[PDB]
């Protein structure tokens, strides 16, 4: 690993600099190096890891969608034949996206999840596992599509089970997990009713627990609750 | 697209 | 070259797709491949080349500036010592930026400029040569800084001489060249009076020639003229 | 920063 010679603390320091510079590929490579030191990650470090890969894969997904839309248009009636280039380049971007997803899933499997015993760390990593299987599912069209979808569902479900047992309904990780699992139901699993039910129940249960929070925790929770409401508004 | 975090 | 097996037309097609997807690193690699086929570039192709590298290097410069500012703050009185990491990472970004500049300059030298005989192509490439030496100058702190600055000046000056002889004062290439050479004077050569004089003279000479243009050419020229005015407003 | 194209 190219980061094998760099101190763990230096990798973390550089990940933070990369974030400030909006250099998310570098940020992800630094955090990968930090994970591969083999020590557990603190809360702040888990956030750096997630932020870096979310931003790298988010850019890839946006580009994939642009290319997929052009490719779809090419296969409509009366569209002029322009050769294999659009498919080839969509495939190139797709393969790079899959690679990044496989890299994140590999970090989670070797060995972040197995060493994560506290509810906050284990739920956070399982949410990530669901997320990266969901991104794999978005581009899957083959024999394994059902298994990729099921892997996303399974990770999200284990995270939900732990979160409901161990965390308050306003916890930002519980909220963010539910938000994303609801989107999985709507966009991936063809289950819009399940998506709407989950977003509503999560929002309402959080509402009822806001009274227990400090001002700062209230701000943190309500920010994510608004996204649940935004999705509900989109869907109804 | 819907919101995720 | 990784693009050596791909058809020139396919490289151009993919550069356009990459631009639509905002994949500027890919766009630049496709255009590099196209240049290395050894044929001259059309006007549209020259624009694709320039757009791709401008966007890649622009992102690097923005990141370099963020990192350089953090590094400067670290070397102020009463700043806590945090080790070599900020310098190392600024150096990493700097080296990558220099690499991209050297790549563009290499394309221009082998062999775009020598084959460019029409005023529009030769001025455009010489402007690019000045631009990429200017980006090298922004990060230069050593023995060769004066020579790097002079290389930028020399390229810009040859482009100016040809443009004044061969192109109307409203030509967008002549305008864009003058805009950038004016910025070179202000930001690199410590010549703000020369920068202001050039921006004013270029603006006024263009104004006087607008009457000769179609509506569409008028729009093209006035868009760049506004940038000359914006700089003048900044500087006075 | 000043404008360039
Ligand atoms: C260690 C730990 O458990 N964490 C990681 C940091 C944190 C959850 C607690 C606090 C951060 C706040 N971020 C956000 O609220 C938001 N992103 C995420 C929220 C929740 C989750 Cl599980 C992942 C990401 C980013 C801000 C800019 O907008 C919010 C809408 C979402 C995450
Ligand atoms: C082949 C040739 O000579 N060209 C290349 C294309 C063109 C100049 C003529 C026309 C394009 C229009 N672009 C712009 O006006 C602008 N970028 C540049 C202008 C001039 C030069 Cl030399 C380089 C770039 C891009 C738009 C979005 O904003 C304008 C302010 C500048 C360039
Ligand atoms: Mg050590
Ligand atoms: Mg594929
Ligand atoms: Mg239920
Ligand atoms: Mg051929
Ligand atoms: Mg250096
Ligand atoms: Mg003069």
């Amino acid at each position: 690993g190219a980061m094998g010679s760099m101190e763990r603390a230096s990798l973390i320091q550089k990940a933070k600099l990369a974030e400030q510079a909006e250099r998310y590929e570098d940020m992800a490579a630094f955090m990968k190096g930090a994970v591969e030191k083999g020590e557990e990650l603190s809360c702040e470090e888990r956030n750096l890891l997630s932020v870096a890969y979310k931003n790298v894969v988010g850019g890839q997904r946006a580009a994939w969608r642009v290319l997929s839309s052009i490719e779809q248009k090419s296969n409509e009636e009366g569209s002029e034949e322009k050769g294999p280039e659009v498919r080839e380049y969509r495939e190139k971007v797709e393969t790079e996206l899959q690679g990044v997803c496989d890299t994140v899933l590999g970090l989670l499997d070797s060995h972040l999840i197995k060493e994560a015993g506290d509810a906050e760390s284990r739920v956070f990593y399982l949410k990530m596992k669901g997320d990266y299987y969901r991104y794999l599912a978005e581009v899957a069209t083959g024999d394994d599509k059902k298994r990729i979808i099921d892997s996303a569902r399974s990770a999200y479900q284990e995270a939900m089970d732990i979160s409901k047992k161990e965390m308050p309904p306003t916890n930002p990780i519980r909220l963010g997990l539910a938000l994303n699992f609801s989107v999985f139901h709507y966009e991936i699993a063809n289950s819009p009713e399940e998506a709407i039910s989950l977003a509503k129940t999560t929002f309402d249960e959080a509402m009822a627990d806001l009274h227990t929070l400090s001002e700062d925790s209230y701000k943190d929770s309500t920010l994510i609750m608004q996204l649940l409401r935004d999705n509900l508004t989109l869907w109804t | 697209f819907p919101a995720t975090v």
